[PDB]
């Protein structure tokens, strides 16, 4: 585990990793930082069509779980249309995002943390199973964590978003592997969704994204989240109030959301009326826009293994000759 | 329950039923019960622990240096005023005469009896203790202060400020780090005291005490009015204060010359006499002299703002008089250089630092620019060329594939411009994924249009190897038809044009196109003929104002080099013209690739009708009327001149180079350590300096869209469009914040490199007034605590938030702190433009405090001279601090013996006395006169206390304790009651460790008012040098002291009050401190920029 | 005339209250000082800035609002919008943090830097004077009027009186204390150190009746602090030296020679009103405070309702101590931690005590990392499955205040509870040395101190006093409230058919109800707008086979859901409202029911 002395003073909620620690956490901290630097530089955002694609990405991809705007009337008075005069399903696809168009994000992101965040359609007993995706405005506060994970997988995992990518990329790699020239190690990571916690991982990346988003304009909004005051506590003699960008504002709320966990609410119609919401450190399984972060760590943590860890830790002198010129751009493919 | 009113007289341990009269006794016994290896770390954690102090030299925050746009944006507090009176020495009464046991009527008289507060203290011991700002009722005190307790207390926590926490316990001071702790207190004495003296209000003395003198009107606080003015004392009886205050001259009080200017307006500067030391007043007047040094008059600051805005901003000043107008915002050109290197020392020298810094411009650069990109024009220019659709390959369609980014992706052009101000840190590199590969030929069509896009976007990117990559990307692409010779072996012609990033692998044909044969490679010589003739000329222009200065290091000041031959800004309606060097560069590439398309190699493969299409596209691309050739030449150098002084960091430039082999800037270098102190003066400059490795992969496909397709509003007045856009970012004085940063960056740098080199032995050329003091630990980590604590004080006194002086301990040796900068050229030009500090003011102030510390060490609870331990059983007066007799047995005297390094008693058998090893390694007998060094007595203390200290109590030996300077703690007693100093002095011996010593317990009798009978008493400890320099008055409220010393109020402390020969404006400042002086108070108004000028 | 721009602090009360109070309630003390302040904080401009914040960047958001003059008078004009900071107008600093929710709060480092260059920012004590002199302690004011002393009641109530008392609004004094050491044999003293307790409630200082300018004893007979200052230290946000900005944590006793034995409270630095709704706590059922070992949890569990016994603050059975869950097992967790360490190595324990208590820490890859993996193997074996069995005690009662040693067990054992990460400004590492006669001694207290510190997730520890202002804050109102309050409660009614299924001797045809959560209102009419409507949350009530009985809500109820005039307790246990109606319990059957606030008589 990372020692508490290895962290800096807090910048708001997040902390930075000291350079004095140089384990595999540092290469985690330094890959997610530089990938976060290439987004505050990237002018693909503040483009109206690019912002319309990301909001379309949360609605269309998954069927959604809940309506926590009934919970999010607690700080802002909403008229709460039930939409029984429109016959439409009250799932998170349509019933949430239509009501988001009235209220800005900044009057909502300060009070997003819900216990029935996800799992069931705004009622504790229905006929549906407790399922994976969460609120569209808590996916919107998880938006940079998707984007920095997309930049790690951009130069490595050219998936190209095509309907034929198993039969074009996976199948010939399957056939190029197992050939009599090369022997392979099919590396599988079991329970990877329940292996990304704030205790180790989500504290490092939220510190890496926050130092990575320090580049660029500190006075710059992002997707409707304005710049704000952070409370800097790094210097023990000089704490002060810093303006941080909206891209760093989302990481301040994301650190509060990752550390409290993810509130799975079980409301299955199989057992007679068992019903409880509870946190976990487990990511949703089938969310490909969120499970790409597991791809973002799979190539990254194999890269520290094949170059720094295993060429120093292994005792076989012959194997160090093999591990010298192994490279994840040549010798490791992940998805 | 009801809250307690009084502390418990008896403290319980609750472990054992042990009553304690003092909480300090309970604090040790609870600590005693906590105590193998486990309890030692538990006892030490309760021993060396305290966090209540402000300074933390032991907390070494690892890599706290991180530059921020908001860190400089908070300015330091300079204008902190002092409405009260500027003295640092309060006249503290240790022993009131009410504590005297015998009290008869009329011997002592108090002013409290007459409902009046005394001006001078009234007791039986009055010391002058250093308590800063005790009377300072100015606004918003400086944070750090030093408040020494009186000599009756311990007074060592003021001298544990560095090198002392973990090493020695609380009751001691570290004498081998004493010069560090004293001098760091003096820095804490100075920076606590950098205020501005402000006149409060002046009434006439309507009463009869001075009868009309313009008294300082302390309105709401009469408890300081009586202390400000001893001349207005009522003298009822013959108080010994009244013996002194009778000699007070009547007209030495209140204001003398109110230097007013305007009737009705507040005065500029009054000149009044009040109670103030001569030392604080010197610190105040050198602070105004610091504060005037960054002041400019408003006739000249409007010339600065207009020249900073290039005279296109409408800023007017009223021409009239303005009395009190300190507007302190102007560091010189030298001090901005010192912050600019300190900016480059704080940062990480990789690409993590310039990449925040480029977009600082590029956000503001896109905010103010008139150039509106609109790629429909170059699209409409290409899609309206004619092509038969029956072909397989479309040169129209296969190049718009290589043209369009999906997002905007056009701010990368503006990052490419903004890197020209920052070519020292970052060099924008042509993006390696945009080079055509070493697999496709020139017949492969999208590989050729990449080479057009590289050749067009060549001079935009600021990489020094840009034209050799432009030249090679075609020479790669036609390696089969046109072969040439490529440099050293290992780099062939089919090397993929990105590995030619070193000046040694430029091909010889590129340096000299005559080396390429036209009969062999005609198409490739003419591209070496192309680049060497049409690559743009690196011109230059000015920015900022010459009056303010600039933070240019390698460029001459207030200038900026620029990779294009600029022209001044037009004020009429502009139109896209083709006279630019851009249009010279653009038209000649198209004139070259019309030759490549219509060459012989493309003739044999590419069909003739689709060859006309490629010719038709480029000739259409050449004739696109775009504004960016006019923009980069005329309008863009104006806004790189304006935004270079409103962004948070000034431009750090290195001169551009058009294709010179020997002038390629390989490395740009900044060091934290000079090559003279460490023996590195002759080695290569890359080994002495740290190098800025930063790069930006600029995409050339987005440049050509920005370059060849850019337009502007038709009726553009570029003076008006810049005059309207720059107006919201000159209206504030926040532009002048970094000038206030740069002086505090200077004043902290000079005073920290002094404070390190004061504590070394003969470091930099700094004067060493405290060199008499003891300082042993001169290591790197010892001096790292010194610079970190000085850094911890300037961040506290001016209560700023940036990172000044951090990162000078990045390498870990701040004993060598010298800021240099250089850049190496491939020909071997080794420039080394290094920057010394400027003529600072606070470093002159601390140096004067250190000089007058030595004359009055006793005033800061530090006694000088050696220590005497002889048995002196007397009955009369006993003055340890002022020995009236001659000091006995000086070192080297008649049969005086000095103990060797171990402090070793050898035992002798059969009733023979134990012998002591002296300095000459000879065992000599105990009884006699001995000199002990301090460090010998720190380790021989158990041998001292058991073998030679009982020989002192018998009076048959006398021991000198040789040590230079030391904190003293005075102890007082009623001389009527008997006393023996040995329970008081063996407690001093019982805490001497090998690491430190306690302060020295001198026993002094309280001076009595009666000729009373006195007990015979035995004293041991007294000193050699006259160390009684802090005693103000021996006894005040009494009519006359009888038993003790008759040390009345010294008139040497008060020439300004009692001396008739006192001239106004004099002091004996390197000698003793005068406590009543004439001074100057101020009434400066502090205008904003709206209070100076008017900006529409 | 003089315009004073105010930027709101971190927990500014925009509630149904005065704007003057929420910046400095000293201004509303006297009528002649209330009338010297014209206020300008309109509601239309507050709504307008909340939607124009994300669109317009903060560099030119200043450029917009400075161009607006006096919009389309009294002495001082406290306004909410910035202006051109000329000599006639000013700015005020509170020496607090500026909030994140307020849109012009990001404009604070741009306005402050202009005020530093021209000496225009003025302390909040400068508003009380007759003429504006910017800065503390002037030459012309005595600074001794009763309007300066904010430790009195300052008369918050008058004839113009609202509907109900606001328990979300809370007076807070930034107090300046001088810590004074032991006097000499003569009446002499070292100068001592000044300290600023930044955010301590005033009603802790009025009920524990003190004045400022008078010396108080700091110590008890046992060496530990008096409960007066000790509550005021851990109600705080931060403790700094007064002149500077460096935070400081102070020991309790015997850790420093020459200790501090007196406090002369001398100056209220600022007198804000801090809101409660919007706390670090968000759920009315449960909140857990993760404090390190050596924190004074037992001081505020026991001794604070010992100082206030006439009024029900908390329920002792329904507050979970952190040390007690390791004491739940029949062998104690600290007793097994003796047995786990002793079986492996006695030598690494001899040098882990020196590396944890080191001033500077090395990698220590022999001493501490053998302790921690032995700790975590011991922890994962027993503590995480026991915490799952402790799930109904820590979230399923009416209202609980759980305590934890770290952030792990609240999340790893997957219990539904809001975790707040606490840091009190007392150095807890010397408290573990100060306490004695433990089961593992003082050596075991510092090893598993470091074990819970490494176990805790690295995130900013919020000041725990901000949590205690939500809990114990408005319970300091009721001694200065002149009106004896009334009692309310919730109802989860149960049918007799579900209460006769497994067997309960219950007399009566009307349904049996239960008290889920109580709350106190200072009148009756302020609850009449809320006693009528039912609450939109389903509440399932687990009734045990024994006397125990647990309540859960299908929809978690936001703490902010209750109105601002409710005084709900710190912790609360569930009981039947008639105990006598229940007889012959005989088994455990739960049921679901709605909620209605009602009057309890
Ligand atoms: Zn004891």
């Amino acid at each position: 585990p990372i020692p508490p002395s290895a962290w800096t003073g807090p910048i708001g909620n997040v902390r930075y990793l000291l350079p004095s620690v140089q384990g595999p956490a540092r290469h985690l901290y330094d890959t997610w930082r530089a990938a976060a630097r290439q987004i505050a530089q990237d002018p693909q955002w503040h483009d109206p069509l690019n912002q319309a694609i990301m909001r379309a990405q949360y609605v269309t991809a998954r069927g959604g779980s809940s309506a926590s705007l009934k919970f999010a009337l607690k700080v802002t008075g909403i008229v709460l249309p039930e939409y029984d005069d429109s016959k439409v399903k009250k799932s998170s696809k349509i019933y949430q995002a239509a009501q988001i168009a009235r209220i800005a994000f900044m009057l909502l992101i300060a009070a997003i943390h819900a216990e029935v965040t996800m799992g069931i359609r705004n009622q504790v007993q229905r006929r549906a199973r407790s399922i994976m995706p969460l609120n569209v405005i808590q996916q919107a506060i998880s938006a940079p964590h998707t984007l920095v994970a997309n930049y790690i997988n951009k130069h490595m995992n050219l998936s190209t978003t095509s309907g034929s990518v198993v039969t074009d990329k996976v199948i010939p790699l399957i056939l190029y592997a197992s050939t009599p020239p090369n022997t392979v190690v099919n590396v599988d990571i079991k329970a990877c969704d329940a292996s990304i916690t704030y205790n180790y991982f989500l504290s490092v990346i939220c510190g890496a994204m926050h130092e990575g988003f320090e580049v660029g304009n500190a006075d710059a909004a992002f997707m409707g989240v304005p710049s704000t005051i952070v409370s800097d506590r790094r210097s023990p003699v000089a704490p002060y109030s810093r303006p941080i960008s909206g891209l760093q504002t989302m990481v301040q709320h994301l650190a509060d959301l990752y550390a409290a966990g993810f509130r799975y609410s079980v409301s299955d119609a199989f057992s007679s009326g068992n019903k409880f919401s509870f946190p976990t450190s487990t990511f949703p399984s089938g969310s490909t826009a969120t499970s790409t972060e597991h791809t973002a760590n799979n190539s990254t943590m194999m890269e520290y293994f094949l170059n720094v860890h295993a060429p120093s830790h292994v005792k076989s002198a012959s194997l160090k000759r093999i591990l010298t010129d192994m490279t994840i751009q040549r010798n490791y493919v992940c998805q | 329950k009801v809250t307690p009113i009084v502390n418990p007289s008896s403290y319980v341990c609750n472990v054992c039923n042990a009553r304690f009269s003092t909480m300090s006794a309970l604090s040790e016994h609870l600590r005693s019960d906590h105590r193998p290896m486990i309890n030692n770390a538990i006892r030490s954690f309760l021993t060396a622990w305290d966090d209540i102090r402000i300074l933390s030299p032991d907390v070494s925050s690892k890599s706290l240096s991180a530059y921020l746009d908001s860190a400089v944006a908070n300015g330091p507090e300079l204008i902190i005023e002092d409405t009260g009176l500027c003295t640092s020495f309060m006249l503290l009464d240790n022993i009131p005469s009410a504590h005297l046991t015998k009290e008869l009527i009329g011997f002592t008289w108090f002013m409290q009896m007459y409902q009046m507060t005394p001006p001078l203290p009234e007791g039986a011991v009055n010391r002058i203790v250093c308590m800063t700002n005790w009377a300072s009722l100015g606004d918003e005190g400086r944070g750090l202060e030093v408040r020494l307790p009186p000599p009756t207390d311990s007074s060592v926590h003021a001298y544990k400020t560095v090198l002392s926490r973990g090493y020695i316990d609380n009751a001691q001071f570290n004498p081998l780090a004493l010069r560090s702790n004293v001098l760091l207190m003096l820095l804490q004495f100075t920076l606590s005291n950098l205020k501005i003296n402000k006149s409060s209000t002046f009434t006439s003395d309507v009463t009869t005490i001075t009868s009309g003198r313009m008294i300082r009107a302390f309105e709401g606080r009469p408890e300081l009015l009586a202390l400000a003015y001893p001349g207005r004392a009522v003298l009822p009886t013959q108080t010994k204060n009244a013996q002194f205050l009778s000699t007070a001259i009547a007209d030495r009080i209140g204001r003398l010359d109110r230097a007013n200017l305007i009737g009705g307006e507040v005065s500029a500067m009054v000149e009044c006499m009040e109670l103030c030391d001569a030392l604080t007043l010197h610190i105040r007047e050198t602070y105004i002299m610091l504060l005037r040094s960054m002041h400019q008059d408003p006739t000249q600051i409007v010339q600065i703002v207009n020249e900073c805005a290039n005279n296109l901003l409408n800023s007017t000043i009223p021409i009239s008089l303005r009395p009190t107008i300190l507007c302190p915002w102007f560091a010189s050109s030298e001090d901005l250089r010192l912050q600019q290197v300190m900016h480059l020392v704080n940062i990480s020298s990789n690409t993590a630092a310039a990449l925040p810094l480029v977009e600082a411009l590029s956000t503001l650069l896109r905010s103010v620019t008139p150039l509106v990109l609109d790629p429909t024009v170059l699209t409409n220019a290409i899609t309206t060329i004619s092509e038969s659709t029956t072909q397989t390959i479309s040169p129209i369609s296969e190049i718009l594939r290589l043209l369009q980014p999906m997002g905007n992706d056009y701010a990368a052009f503006w990052k490419c411009i903004a890197s020209w101000a920052y070519n020292g840190l970052v060099t924008t590199v042509l993006s390696e994924d945009a080079f055509p590969d070493s697999s496709q030929s020139i017949t492969h069509l999208p590989s050729m249009w990449k080479c057009l896009f590289l050749t067009l976007a060549g001079p935009m990117t600021s990489d020094p190897h840009s034209p050799v990559k432009v030249f090679m990307a075609l020479a790669n692409l036609l390696a089969q038809p046109e072969p040439i010779a490529i440099g050293v072996p290992g780099m062939h012609q089919t090397t993929p044009a990105s590995q030619f990033s070193h000046p040694g692998v430029w091909p010889p044909g590129f340096l000299n196109p005559q080396l390429i044969n036209p009969q062999q490679a005609p198409l490739l010589r003419a591209f070496a003929e192309h680049i060497r003739a049409n690559w743009p000329q690196p011109s230059e222009f000015g920015y900022g104002s010459t009056l303010q200065g600039s933070a240019n290091l390698f460029i001459p000041s207030n200038r900026m080099v620029y990779p294009w031959p600029n022209q001044p800004l037009p004020r009429l309606t502009v139109a896209p013209t083709y006279d630019s060097a851009m249009s010279n560069w653009i038209s000649t590439t198209i004139a070259f690739f019309i030759r490549v398309v219509n060459s012989v190699n493309m003739t044999a493969t590419v069909n003739d009708l689709t060859r006309r299409t490629m010719t038709g596209v480029m000739t259409a691309m050449r004739q696109v009327k775009t504004m960016t050739p006019f923009y980069i030449q005329h309008m863009c150098p104006t806004e790189l001149s304006v935004l270079a002084s409103v962004t948070v960091t000034p431009p750090f430039q290195v001169p551009f180079t058009r294709l010179v082999q020997n002038d390629v800037i390989t490395n740009v270098l900044v060091a934290r350590v000079d090559p003279a102190q460490r023996g590195d003066a002759a080695v290569d400059i890359r080994a002495t300096h740290a190098t800025f490795a930063a790069a930006l992969p600029v995409d050339p496909a987005a440049i050509v869209v920005a370059m060849l397709c850019g337009q502007t509003e038709t009726n553009l007045i570029p003076s008006h469009h810049y005059g309207k856009a720059f107006a919201p970012l000159f209206a504030s004085n926040a532009m002048f914040t970094r000038n206030q940063r740069a002086v505090i960056t200077r004043e902290a740098f000079v005073c920290a490199r002094s404070a390190v080199a004061q504590c070394q032995d003969a470091g930099f050329l700094v004067p060493r007034p405290l060199d008499a003091l003891r300082q042993f630990d001169v290591t790197s980590a010892a001096a790292a605590e010194i610079m970190h604590a000085v850094n911890d004080a300037f961040k506290t006194a001016f209560d700023l938030d940036g990172a000044l002086l951090d990162g000078l301990a990045l390498y870990g040796d701040p004993r060598i702190a010298d800021l240099s900068a250089a850049y190496l050229q491939y020909g071997g030009n080794v420039v080394r433009e290094h920057v010394p500090p400027g003529p600072s003011h606070i470093h002159r102030a601390l140096q004067q405090v250190e000089s007058t510390f030595m004359a009055e060490m006793n005033l800061f609870n530090v006694a000088r001279g050696n220590l005497y331990l002889v048995q002196t059983a007397t009955n009369g007066n006993w003055s340890p601090m002022a020995p009236v007799a001659a000091p006995p047995f000086v070192r080297g005297g008649p049969n005086v013996r000095v103990v060797g390094r171990f402090g070793t008693i050898v035992p002798r058998p059969n009733g023979l006395e134990p012998q002591l090893i002296d300095d000459g390694n000879v065992p000599r007998d105990i009884a006699g006169d001995w000199v002990y060094p301090s460090d010998v007595l720190q380790v021989s203390v158990a041998v001292f206390r058991d073998y030679v200290w009982p020989m002192v109590k018998a009076g048959r030996t006398r021991v000198l304790v040789e040590l230079g300077h030391y904190v003293y703690t005075l102890h007082y007693y009623d001389p009527q009651i008997s006393l023996d100093e040995a329970p008081i002095l063996e407690e001093w011996l019982s805490k001497i460790n090998p690491a430190g010593i306690p302060p020295v317990p001198f026993c002094i009798p309280i001076p009595q008012v009666y000729p009373c009978i006195t007990a015979r008493r035995v004293h041991y400890a007294f000193t050699s040098e006259n160390n009684n320099d802090s005693l103000f008055s021996t006894n005040a409220a009494s009519i006359d002291t009888a038993f003790g010393e008759n040390a009345a109020v010294s008139p040497l402390r008060w020439p300004g009050l009692v001396d008739p020969n006192y001239r106004v404006g004099t002091n004996d400042l390197p000698n003793r401190i005068t406590l009543y002086n004439s001074l100057y108070r101020y009434n400066f108004t502090y205008p904003t920029l709206d209070g100076i000028m008017y900006v529409r | 005339m003089i315009t004073i721009v105010v930027i709101p602090t971190a927990h500014f009360s925009w509630t149904d209250t005065n704007f003057l109070n929420s910046v400095d309630y000293r201004l509303t003390s006297q009528p002649k000082i209330r009338d010297r302040f014209a206020v300008y904080a309109p509601g239309w401009l507050r709504r307008q800035l909340d939607e124009f914040s994300a669109s317009l960047t903060a560099s030119e958001l200043l450029q917009a609002l400075q161009t607006i003059p006096i919009p389309v008078k009294r002495e001082f004009c406290l306004t909410i919008l910035p202006s051109l900071l000329g000599p006639r107008t000013f700015l005020l600093d509170v020496d607090a943090d500026r909030d994140a929710s307020y849109p012009l709060s990001v404009l604070w480092p741009q306005l402050r830097a202009l005020a530093l260059k021209s000496r225009l920012l003025l302390p909040p004590v400068a508003l009380l004077r007759r003429v504006v002199d910017p800065g503390l302690k002037p030459t012309w004011s005595a600074d001794s009027d009763a309007a300066f002393r904010a430790l009195r009641l300052s008369r918050p109530s008058s004839a113009s009186k609202p509907v109900g008392f606001d328990f979300s609004a809370l007076p807070v004094v930034d107090i300046i204390c001088l810590l004074e050491s032991e006097p000499d044999d003569h009446g002499r003293i070292a100068p001592g150190t000044r300290l600023t307790i930044h955010s301590v409630p005033t009603d802790l200082l009025t009920s524990l009746s003190i004045q400022e300018g008078v010396r108080y004893p700091l110590r008890q007979e046992s060496g530990m602090f008096v409960h007066w200052v000790l509550l005021a230290l851990l109600m705080s946000d931060d403790v700094t030296i007064s002149g500077t900005r460096r935070s400081v944590k102070l020991e309790t006793a015997h850790a420093s020679a020459r200790p501090f034995v007196h406090i002369t409270v001398e100056r209220c630095a600022s007198a804000r009103i801090i809101d409660v709704r919007g706390s670090p706590a968000m759920y009315a059922n449960a909140v857990c405070l993760t404090l390190p070992k050596g924190s004074y949890k037992s001081t505020i569990i026991d001794t604070l309702p010992a100082m206030f016994s006439d009024l029900p603050i908390l329920e002792q059975a329904a507050v979970i101590d952190s040390d007690a869950l390791g004491d739940s097992l029949r062998p104690s967790f600290e007793t097994q931690f003796l047995e786990r360490l002793e079986n492996l190595d006695p030598n690494l324990l001899d040098r882990a005590v020196a590396s944890i208590l080191s001033p500077t820490s090395d990698t220590s890859d022999d001493a501490v990392t053998t302790v921690l993996d032995a700790f975590n193997a011991l922890y994962r074996e027993i503590m995480t499955p026991a915490q799952r069995a402790r799930l109904p005690l820590l979230t399923q009662q009416g209202r609980v205040l759980a305590f934890a040693h770290s952030d792990y067990e609240l999340l790893s054992a997957n219990i539904p509870i809001q975790v707040v990460r606490g840091s009190i400004p007392i150095d807890h590492v010397v408290n573990l040395l100060a306490r004695r006669n433990r089961v593992g001694g003082t050596a075991l207290q510092v090893l598993l101190d470091y074990c819970y510190r490494t176990q805790a997730s690295p995130l900013a520890p919020t000041p725990a006093g901000r949590l205690y202002k939500q809990l114990f804050g408005p319970w300091l109102m009721v001694p200065r409230l002149s009106e004896p309050l009334i009692k309310l409660r919730l109802v989860a009614s149960a049918p007799a058919k579900v209460l006769r299924a497994a067997g309960w001797t219950i007399d009566g045809d009307p349904p049996l109800e239960v008290s889920c959560l109580c709350a106190y209102v200072t009148d009756r009419a302020a609850a009449t707008a809320l006693i009528e409507r039912r609450l939109d949350s389903r509440a399932l009530v687990t009734v045990g086979g024994d006397q125990l009985m647990f309540v859960e809500y299908a929809p978690p109820l936001p703490l902010v859901s209750i109105p601002r005039t409710f005084l709900l307790p710190v912790t609360y246990v569930v009981h039947w409202v008639p105990p006598q109606r229940v007889l012959l319990n005989g088994g455990n059957v739960s049921f679901t029911s709605g909620l209605e606030w009602t009057f309890d008589d």
